[PDB]
């Protein structure tokens, strides 16, 4: 009748490797706690058989704000994430407020994905709202003259 | 710009989900949208339950080491004890075996 | 920008700043070898139990 | 399963010293403070394996201008880099205003 | 929890050097005097976060 | 009441009397350390007392 020792002793290594990496992983910027529910097991018996079972979870509570000031270093309150692409066509999510320009004039993070946001058109451009979550990317190139048409 | 204005590049838009809570973890900080997170619903900061993106700020961990420490000893108390469960069946059951 | 002489830039980094960086480094640091001790007393809590 | 404690131990000694390099190197000239990102490592578990790896990035504000006066002491607001070239035929880029003949 | 107390350490830091090139520049022309306010940070706690 | 002009109202914090509120904070703190200490201690005999 070992299981009934053993799977707890599991569980327990589980949970200290997630507290373990809740701790490590202090340092990192937009991470989520982690914590795990645990759950009684197997019946055909009046004493659990078996024992206990572990699920993860992880809570999204907000963080700090942190007085920073280079690059695009956009945080967020409350929820919400950022819209990731990775350039294979796939899309994310993220609360990693460190973008940069890169060299293509497109805002990424490190990871590495692509921010995404709605497009703008027009001149003046407008925000189209309505439109889907384009690549936001910033280039470097000319604003066109734009002759008086009203005064 | 040098043209005496400001003009729009983009918006950055932003996802909630219906749990967020059952995303899947990913990468470095990244999140896969999952069955239980529910389908993303887009938006822009300031507009109905979408947060404020202010810059010159980083969010960082919410995770709290003064609490962590503490969950951390207590977890290996309640390891041990776990530990000496299993020795308890096992010296038993060597001695079963030679008694005989 | 501009190129004016008689001046040197210096180093942007500020010491008010980055000495308390240091200091809670060092915290969190520790917090992190404490995790690694659990999980040794641990291991060699189980394989003397037997 | 030492690994997510370690990989995270080892992040936090990088960034130490990146701290280190940023205090000692606060009396050089042009230098620009030096940080580091973090991500989370490994998935196949709902549980983070390994735990973390580290980015380290630098983040170039300006800095003051000094009231010198002897060589070329030419600072530079904003972006822009001295244009450099190694004895070698090799192009490099820096911000260091100290120039002599 | 250190943010609570560095957020503060780090805003006084630069109350001081405001102060301090009010007093340097004292001796301009046309020089008009600086100073900051300062604001309460995070929320979903009803003790400030940050700070 | 009345809206003079001419003035901020400024934080009603008191230093005086905070630092010493974080100073006996501190050894409360302390206190409850070693509770958990003398709890974990005890503990630990009891496992190998066995």
């Amino acid at each position: 009748s070992f299981s009934q020792a053993v799977s707890g002793l599991n569980a327990a290594a589980t949970n200290l490797d997630v507290i373990g990496n809740n701790i490590a992983n202090s340092a990192t910027y937009g991470f989520k706690s982690g914590t795990a529910s645990f759950a009684d097991m197997f019946a055909g018996s009046k004493v659990g058989l078996g024992v206990k079972v572990a699920g993860i979870t992880q809570d999204f509570t907000d963080g700090t704000t942190t007085n920073t000031g280079r690059g695009l270093d956009v945080a967020i309150s409350q929820n919400g994430f950022f819209r990731l692409v990775d350039s294979n066509g796939s899309v994310f999510y993220s609360r990693n407020g460190q973008f940069k320009l890169d060299e293509n004039r497109n805002l990424v993070n490190m990871q590495g994905m692509q921010l995404t946001g709605y497009p703008a058109t027009g001149t003046p451009p407008t925000i189209q709202q309505g439109a889907n979550p384009a690549p936001i990317t910033i280039p470097n190139t000319l604003m066109a003259a734009k002759s008086t048409t009203t005064a | 710009y040098s043209n005496e204005q400001e003009q729009v590049l983009g918006q950055i838009v932003l996802a909630n989900f219906a749990n967020n809570e059952g995303l899947a973890s990913q990468g470095d900080n990244v999140w896969a949208a999952t069955q239980a997170s529910g389908v993303a619903l887009l938006g822009t900061a300031g507009s109905g339950n979408f947060g404020k993106l202010t810059n010159g700020a980083l969010e960082a961990s919410n995770v709290d080491l003064s609490k962590e420490l503490v969950n951390m000893i207590v977890a290996q108390r309640n390891y041990q004890s776990n530990a000496q469960t299993i020795k308890t069946q096992d010296q038993i059951l060597n001695t079963l075996v030679n008694l005989r």
